[PDB]
């Protein structure tokens, strides 16, 4: 309704996103490990993370308000 | 208005995708019809 006919109408393709899903919650952790670890393998250095370190960083670093 | 954006949302989108991987191959007549979930499925000829 901010735009005209002519103009909201001839895009060819409107992504709606939508909001942070508690199943999606897990794969987001995991990405940013993966860049932590792949940044150290240079210089011969192999970081890994269990299920005790995944839980805190799950129920604190996400907010319904702001986001990542 | 919006019949311009069933058709590249449905019709233009399966039948994109099997030009590439080797589904329809360019020479071969495409067959569109339903399927048994009320959508506009594309029947492929040959195989990747």
């Amino acid at each position: 309704r901010h735009f005209a006919n002519e103009f909201i109408n001839r895009i060819d393709e409107l992504i709606v996103f939508n909001r942070l899903t508690p199943s999606n919650i897990r794969k987001i952790v995991d990405v940013r490990l993966k860049e932590v670890q792949e940044r150290l393998d240079e210089k011969q250095i192999t970081l890994d993370v269990d299920d005790k370190a995944k839980d805190l960083l799950a129920q604190q670093g996400f907010d319904p308000v702001y986001g990542a | 208005r919006p019949l311009n954006r069933l058709i590249q949302h449905a019709l233009l989108t399966q039948l994109s995708r099997l030009l590439l991987d080797g589904g329809v191959r360019p020479g071969e007549i495409a067959k569109v019809t339903v399927d048994q979930e009320g959508e506009i499925i594309v029947i492929r000829n040959h195989g990747i």
